[PDB]
Formats: C-alpha cells, structure tokens, sequence
C-alpha cells in the first residue's frame, strides 16, 4: 500500500506542478534520503528531468486545457453521425 | 503612376527629392502653380499609398515601426491611421498601451472557415485538375511507346 | 436654439466617444481623456453613464 | 521555398541572419518582393514574423520525387484507413 | 491581340450524338479493334459548342501503319449539303473519335478538318467506359510555341470542359428509356455521399498513380512535362495546414452550430411523428 501510495502521489505531482523542488519531492513522497528519491525517479519514472535541484515534470502537450484535441477526428465523428443518420432516410 | 499603381511602399525622400524639381517646373506651365498645400497634401497620398500596402503586407505592425516606416512620429503615424479607421479607408485597431496596430478584421469562426473550405474546394479542384492531367500523359505517352 | 444646444453638445460627445472607442477592445481612460482633451474624471463618469445607458 | 507551406511564418531575425541584413532593410526587401507580385503574404511585427501566402511550383529532382513517393504512400495509407473505417461502420447500418 | 479565334470555353454533348456514335461503332467495329470516326454538327455560341447532331463517316486505319487512315471528303461534303438542307440552323462543329486514347494522326485529321471549321473540336468518346465519369473528353488544337528553338511550332490538343445536357425532348426520351433503372426517390444525401466517396476513390488513386510515376522517374524510364510536374508541386504547395489551432476552434464552432440545428430538426420531427402516431391510435380505436 505504501508503494502504491507513493506511485499515486507521483502521478498527482506530475499533473499538478510543472516543476517541483527536490526537497518538496522528498517531503511529499516521504523519502528518508536524497538517494532514495533519486533511485525512485530513475527506476519508476525516467521521464522526470532533474534540473538545478528541481524535478521538471514533462507536462503533456495538450491535456488539462479543454478543446485541445484533434480536429479531423472530431469532425469525422460528425461524419459518422450525419451519414449514418440520413442514409436511413 | 506605376509607383502608385504598383503596390510599392514608396519612401517619401527617394520620390520627393527627384520630383521637387519637376514639381517646381509646373509653376511655369499653363494652369498656374499646383498649390503650396499640394506638397504637404501629396505627402498624404504616398502615406495613403504605402499604408494600403502596409495593411496588405503587414497585419500587426508596431507603431514605432509604423512611425519608422511612415518616416513620421508615433502620434502622426497613429493619427494618419486613426483617421483611416475613422474614414473607413481601413479596418484596424491600435493598442496604445502596447503600441500595436492590428489591420485584420476580427474573423468569426465562420469567417475563418469560409476561407478554409474555399481553400480545400480549390485543393479538391487543384487535385481534380492534376487528376485528369496524369492519365492524359499516360494516354499520350503509352501511345508514343506503341511505335 | 440655446435650449437644445446642451443636448446637441451631449449627443456629439457621445457619438465622438463611440467613434473613439471602436479601435480598441481595451483602453486606458487617461488616454481617452488626452485624445478628447477632457479631464479624466469627466470621461470616467460619462463612460460610466454610457455603460449604465 | 525550403520551408513547407505549414510554416510560412518565419521570424524577421532568421531572415536577417540568412540575409545578413538589417531589420529595417529586411522589412524593406520583404515589402518590395511582396509588392512586385513576386510574393503574396502578411508580416507581423509584434513577434517579428512573416506570414507569406507566397509558395512557388517548379525546380526539383529525383530526391524530391522519392520524397513525394513517401508522402503519397502515406496519404494512400490515410485514405485506406478512412475507407476501412467506413466499410467497418457500414455493415451494422446499411442492413437495417 | 493575335488570338482573334474565339477560344472554345466549353462543349455540351447531347445524348442523340452519343447514341448515333455508339451505333456507328457497333455496326462498323463490333468485332474489330478498329475505331470509328465521324463529323460533329451543331452551333457554337459564346465559346460554347452545341454538338446537336452527328452522322456516321466510315473510317479505316491500318493495324500495321497507324500513320495511314482511310477517311474521305466526298460523302462528308455531300452530307454537309444534305443535312444543312434538312436543318439550315446546324453547321459542322467538329469530328468525333470512338476510342480510349488519342493517336498521332488525330492531329492531321484535325488539320484536314479545320479547313471546314476555323475552330474545330475533337471529342474522344469511349464506347465501352470503365471509369466512373463522363465518357466524353473534348479537345481543340493549339499552336504551342515551345521556348526551345530547335523545334518548329507544334500543334498540341488542349483539353476543354465537356458536359452532357439533354433537351426537353431528349430528356423525355432518356427517362422513357431509363425507367427500368434510374432513381428519382434518392434523398439528396445518398447521392451526395456516394459522389463524395467516389471522389475519394478518385483523388487517393490519383496520388498513388503520381507516386508510381515518381518511382518510374527514380528508376529512369519516363521523364515528365515540366508543366504537369509544376502542377503537382503547385497542388502540394497549396496544401493548407490541417493542424491550425484557431482554425480548429473554427471547426468546433461550426460543428456545434450545424449539429444543434440538426437537433432542432430532430426535435420537430419527434413532435410531428408522435402527433401522427397518436392520431393513428385514435383512428384505430374509432
């Protein structure tokens, strides 16, 4: 459960903060030693970049923002709607 | 008449210096002088000529750079613009707090789109021109291979 | 004529202001004042009235 | 010409370094080659970018032919997936 | 100011012409790969060639020597006189060819024929069409002066738009012929979706054909006319960026508006259909 909780905390932190200080990263994940946090980051989450003592969470290109998805796919979803609708007519 | 017909941004100095002499000569021709105000009034048409080119080749111009490109101060450069939106001669919006002249009308999504599908309908037509253009060569070329 | 000069003055203020505000979606009030060379406080009050109207 | 049509916005700075030529004069050259009907486009000063609607069509060789080969295979695949989606959607819907 | 010969803007091909041409091909070339040639009669107006009537004009072409082609003018001028007597309004407009592809001697046919019409039109009609489209393709000869010095002025056939329209009488006869097949109850969408889908089958196949020809150029078998490769590059250049972000919101807005209009329409149809169902229940109980 502790391992799962640490993973869940890491998942929340990645979405929440663009960058996190390594001290804060340890504090939230309750890592006793710096090397503990470093080892955890290296194994479980290689995508995290450690720059100048702060964990740089590589936020997704377009996720939290709304109406930030593909255009052709949405609009062709409208294709499916329209064509399947009237062909019955 | 080419420099004014052709959509050239005319620097005032390069045109005026040559034509200060040819302008002065018209004081002696039939009809009298062109007028003292004409030199300053002509000074606007090149501004009007260039500014129309500016809006067409510039959408968002710094008022500084407009003051530069209009060889004039910021207030005069802005003023020559303020009148033009007042005159309806051009649709634009100045942001004095930012010094930003945006010449583009605020396009409603439909205004954005109307152009878009219009572009594609050409793309469709374009390929539909390239469409027939390709077999025809196959038709012409394969015949040249029949001899 | 004098008894309506005031209303005509007011309407001219209003319509010139409408002309002046069109080139913007955001603007600074003192800038409007200097453009019209009327005190910033009168401009603020009258624009408040226009929005109220 | 080197750039695609999807990135016909280019900063005035890069135009300067490629031309080694000053901001005012780069803009001068731009508006000149837009005025001569050589080019058609817009230029944005705020970030200093040039939105050209200016693209030409000629002068290319076997390598560009192979590149268009790859692109045409790609769009044939795109059309294929579109057609397959249509064909997979049809059976549950045309049989009614 | 040299091109005083009115450029042929479009050609309208009517059924009777196609039926006559098909019957000519059948009678003369049912069991041979010989093409059948003829003459096109009609009136030209405002750059539009009205190809009203056509008649069989027997044709031979040696299966060994394509350069040699048996067509003669005696019957041609005789029929000009006789038909013009019958219908003075019509005059010769072109000569038609029954086949899938042009041949080099089509140029000399056009040259000999232009003596009868200053602006003649060559129409190629595929008697057995395999492609989904108009079976007619229009052509007129243009003296193209290539920028290369070593070649004399070459006459090249230039494609012109060809269209099919039927007079009220021809339309009547066509529907009378097509009742056992044709469809008028198709709700416009079925037609439009079918046409769009056929067009998609067209453009993607055209891209694949260009890709095949590009691989051909890579191998070094076939080169290309600068103009057509220019045109392909032009098509690619005018490609809009489908990843335009503000343009994406433009899509989203139009989609919402149109689909909520359709939502209106569905609501109203719900209203009327439920009303009629209740009335049906009334009529059934009574």
């Amino acid at each position: 459960l502790a391992k799962t909780v640490r993973d869940e905390i890491a998942g929340c932190s990645e979405k929440a903060y663009d960058t996190l200080s390594v001290n804060d990263a340890r504090q939230l994940l309750l890592f006793s030693s710096d090397k503990d946090l470093l080892e955890y980051i290296k194994e479980e989450h290689p995508e995290w970049e450690i720059k100048d003592g702060c964990v740089v969470f590589q936020k997704s290109k377009d996720s939290a923002t709304c109406k930030e998805i593909p255009s052709l796919l949405l609009i062709n979803q409208t294709l499916s709607y329209a064509r399947e609708l009237e062909r019955i007519v | 008449l080419k420099q004014l017909v052709t959509m050239e941004v005319i620097l005032w100095t390069v045109l005026w210096n040559e034509f200060e002499s040819e302008f002065d000569n018209e004081k002696n021709l039939l009809g009298g002088p062109l007028g003292e105000k004409a030199g300053e009034d002509l000074k606007q048409r090149v501004i009007e000529h260039n500014i129309l080119v500016i809006s067409k080749y510039y959408s968002r111009i710094t008022l500084k750079r407009l003051s530069d490109l209009l060889c004039l101060s910021l207030q005069e450069a802005e003023k020559h613009l303020s009148d033009m939106v007042v005159s309806k001669a051009l649709i634009a919006k100045i942001d004095r707090p930012m010094g930003i002249v945006c010449f583009q009308v605020v396009k409603d999504s439909n205004d954005i789109l109307n152009s878009w599908s219009m572009n594609l309908e050409k793309l469709l037509d374009l390929v539909e021109k390239s469409c027939h253009q390709i077999h025809k060569e196959t038709m012409v070329h394969k015949a040249s291979l029949e001899v | 004529i004098h008894r309506h000069l005031s209303s005509l003055y007011d309407t001219l203020l209003e319509q010139n202001l409408c002309r002046l505000i069109e080139p913007f979606s955001k603007v600074e009030i003192s800038h409007i004042a200097e453009l019209i060379e009327l005190p910033v406080d009168h401009v603020e009050r009258k624009l408040s009235q226009m929005i109220l109207d | 010409f080197n750039r695609p049509a999807e990135d016909r916005t280019i900063p005035l700075k890069v135009i300067a370094e490629r031309t080694r030529l000053s901001i005012e004069d780069v803009e001068y050259l731009l508006m000149k080659s837009l005025s001569v009907h050589l080019i058609e486009g817009i230029i944005d000063q705020m970030e200093g970018t040039v939105h050209v609607s200016w693209v030409q069509p000629r002068v290319l060789g076997i390598p560009q032919i192979t590149s268009l080969r790859d692109r045409l295979d790609s769009w044939l695949g795109k059309v294929n997936t579109a057609l397959l989606s249509v064909e997979a959607e049809t059976p549950d819907l045309v049989a009614s | 100011q040299i091109f005083s010969s009115k450029s042929i803007e479009k050609v309208v091909v009517h059924p009777l012409v196609l039926l006559s041409i098909v019957d000519h091909y059948n009678r003369v070339a049912r069991d041979t790969k010989k093409r059948v040639i003829g003459v096109l009669l009609g009136s030209t107006f405002k750059g539009t060639v009205d190809v009203t009537n056509s008649y069989a004009v027997p044709f031979e072409e040696d299966d060994k020597d394509s350069s040699i082609w048996f067509l003669d003018h005696n019957y041609h001028e005789s029929m000009f006189s006789m038909f013009r007597r019958i219908n003075a309004k019509e005059h010769v407009v072109g000569w038609y060819s029954t086949g899938p592809k042009l041949r080099e001697n089509d140029l000399d046919v056009h040259r000999l024929f232009s003596d009868y019409v200053p602006n003649p039109v060559l129409v190629i009609i595929d008697v057995q069409p395999e492609e989904l489209g108009i079976p007619t393709k229009a052509y007129y000869a243009v003296e193209e002066v290539k920028e290369n010095a070593t070649q004399k002025s070459q006459k090249v056939f230039v494609h012109v738009p060809s269209e099919i329209a039927a007079h009220e009488v021809e339309e009547i006869g066509v529907e009378h012929l097509l009742r056992d097949v044709k469809d008028t109850t198709i709700s416009t969408l079925a037609t439009e979706v079918t046409g769009k889908l056929g067009a998609l089958k067209g453009l993607d196949a055209r891209l694949r054909e260009i890709r095949s020809y590009l691989e051909l150029v890579i191998q070094e078998k076939l080169p290309l006319n600068h103009e057509i490769l220019y045109h392909l590059q032009d098509v690619f250049n005018l490609l809009p960026n489908l990843s335009v972000l503000e343009l994406v919101k433009a899509f989203a807005v139009k989609t919402n508006d149109m689909m909520l209009v359709i939502y209106l329409s569905s609501l109203i149809r719900s209203v009327i259909a439920l009303h009629n169902l209740i009335n049906n229940k009334m009529l059934n109980k009574e």
